């Protein structure tokens, strides 16, 4: 979980571009719509029957927006992951029983999402930074199990 | 695992993405050797470096098996049966780097085609890529 | 996917099992949700305990589950289309779960069949197992 | 990765009758047959084409030997299992550039062989606590990646 010093700058300008509101809500949806499964979690956000009420469900946004705020504090905070993610390890894994897997999956759709974002601006020696910090951040938050 | 609409979408989605396939390989593979150092492990021959003719040529065979694919969703395992002898049989090529090259294959369409890269056609392309996956790790032959 | 050899590995190594599938599906069901307690939150309206009458029952049904995939292992996705609807529709099943599921299966058949149990049947019922899974984890209607 | 008392006491009771000889060139054995992507490792092992080939390969025999004595070791150092793997992470991880997701793998098949060896004696709640050893084990040799 070690980044060089031009890696951490490149990650962080591009982090820089990040659309607060648009990234969050698009990569848990398409995490919804691309593994099902995940919605067993969702249950009380409402209509997630269709990829159409999951990208337009308004929870399903607003819940993005905090796991993307959660991703940002891992960007700034790669040294010390583990103590950066101590509750919400505890939250998915005492109370939620979310499987580790699934962080996985999440991390490689918001890495899509940027992707799909920024176009030929994410390079892949950038993808190849942010599959660091996608890993990180995983790890991190299966620490409880 | 696909269903008659994922199907549509694929082929559907295949069309856009044309003869650009063989261009997308080659970026998912560059993907892959940058983001997984573990899958330069299958290519000890190969120059990895950006440009190479190695992975630029090699990208374009699996650009052109994706297509041959697409084809004939409804037999992968026939049509694809001699790639799966190669990758399972004489290359052993663990599993979990079909995840990997599907994740940067997707990445690469994110990248090229993002009006056309829908949650819809996501899911679809990703099904396919992993009826793909299944095919070339099993030893069924 | 699964190889000829396989299919007569699988038929032959169930005919062991005979009567007993659902024995080894109650205790494989104990040994799942002892050894991975996640497990149990898909079941929050079992009696989970010792000896349940529940946990029995619902073993007899998953054991007649997998004796009818024995006998149409050409056509999973038919035979088990019901299933299907059940787990990846329904229940909304995670994956995960069914590679626990498949390891505590055939922990128990290394119990009570420690001489049938050979390397060869060990790898053709994993395999066997992991295309059930993958037909009942899927949406493919 | 902890254990009760009464669980450590029955894990540590069920290792004193495990023979390390037979059941690691069986549960090596097992990877190979169950995973063949697996044997691309051991190329220099020899013949693996076949289970029966496999099975009877003497190098296979004594590595198993060697691998399950390193999971005698983290049996007997449950409270510093990072510590005890250290140095078997980085050949692993660093050096082969072995895929975590084998490490679990091993893991279940050596509970298998378990389970056939001692039979109704590996009860539910022994194997349990198996479970948690083995993904300990796992835990620990995926470290450094
Ligand atoms: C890197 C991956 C993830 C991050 C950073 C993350 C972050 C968060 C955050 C910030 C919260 C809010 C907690 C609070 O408000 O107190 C939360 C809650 C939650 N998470 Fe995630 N999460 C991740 C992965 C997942 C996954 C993969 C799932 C399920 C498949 C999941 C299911 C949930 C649920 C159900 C809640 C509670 C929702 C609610 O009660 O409104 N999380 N997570
Ligand atoms: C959708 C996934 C994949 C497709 C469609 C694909 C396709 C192909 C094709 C068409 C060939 C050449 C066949 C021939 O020349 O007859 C090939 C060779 C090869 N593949 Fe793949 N492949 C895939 C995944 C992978 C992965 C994940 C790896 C390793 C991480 C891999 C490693 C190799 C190697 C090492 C070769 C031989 C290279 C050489 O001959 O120089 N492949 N593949
Ligand atoms: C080879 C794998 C599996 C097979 C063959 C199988 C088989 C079955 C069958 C036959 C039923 C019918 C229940 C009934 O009619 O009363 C059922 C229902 C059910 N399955 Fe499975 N199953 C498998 C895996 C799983 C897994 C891994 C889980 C969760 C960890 C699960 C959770 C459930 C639940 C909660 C029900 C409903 C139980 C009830 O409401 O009474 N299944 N399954
Ligand atoms: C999961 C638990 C595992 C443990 C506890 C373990 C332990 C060990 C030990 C003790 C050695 C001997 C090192 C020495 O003699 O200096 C070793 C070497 C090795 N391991 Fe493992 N191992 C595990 C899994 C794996 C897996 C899954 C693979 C590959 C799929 C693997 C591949 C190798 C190879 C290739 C060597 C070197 C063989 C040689 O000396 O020629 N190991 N490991
Ligand atoms: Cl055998
Ligand atoms: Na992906
Ligand atoms: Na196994």
């Amino acid at each position: 979980v070690q980044l060089s010093g031009e890696e951490k700058a490149a990650v962080l300008a591009l982090w820089d571009k990040v659309n607060e509101e648009e990234v969050g809500g698009e990569a848990l949806g398409r995490l919804l719509v691309v593994y099902p499964w995940t919605q067993r979690f969702f249950d009380s956000f409402g209509d997630l029957s269709n990829p159409g009420a999951v990208m337009g469900n308004p929870k399903v946004k607003a819940h993005g927006k905090k796991v993307l705020h959660s991703f940002g504090e891992g960007v700034h905070h790669l040294d010390n992951l583990k103590g950066t993610f101590a509750a919400l390890s505890e939250l998915h894994c005492d109370k939620l029983h979310v499987d580790p897997e699934n962080f996985r999956l999440l991390g490689n759709v918001l890495v899509v999402v940027l992707a799909r974002h920024f176009g030929k601006d994410f390079t892949p020696e950038l993808q190849a930074s942010y599959q660091k910090v996608v890993a990180g951040v995983a790890n991190a938050l299966a620490h409880k199990y | 695992v696909l269903s008659a609409a994922d199907k549509t979408n694929v082929k559907a989605a295949w069309s856009k993405v044309g003869g650009h396939a063989g261009e997308y390989g080659a970026e998912a593979l560059e993907r892959m050797f940058l983001g997984f150092p573990t899958t330069k492990t299958y290519f000890p021959h190969f120059d990895l470096s950006h440009g190479s003719a190695q992975v630029k040529a090699h990208g374009k065979k699996v650009g052109d098996a994706l297509t041959l694919a697409v084809g004939h969703l409804d037999d992968l395992p026939g049509a694809l049966s001699n790639l799966s002898d190669l990758h399972a049989h004489k290359l052993r090529v663990d599993p979990v780097n079909f995840k990997l090259l599907s994740h940067c294959l997707l990445s690469t369409l994110a990248v090229h085609l993002p009006n056309d890269f829908t949650p819809a056609v996501h899911a679809s392309l990703d099904k396919f890529l992993s009826s793909v996956s299944t095919v070339l790790t099993s030893k069924y032959r």
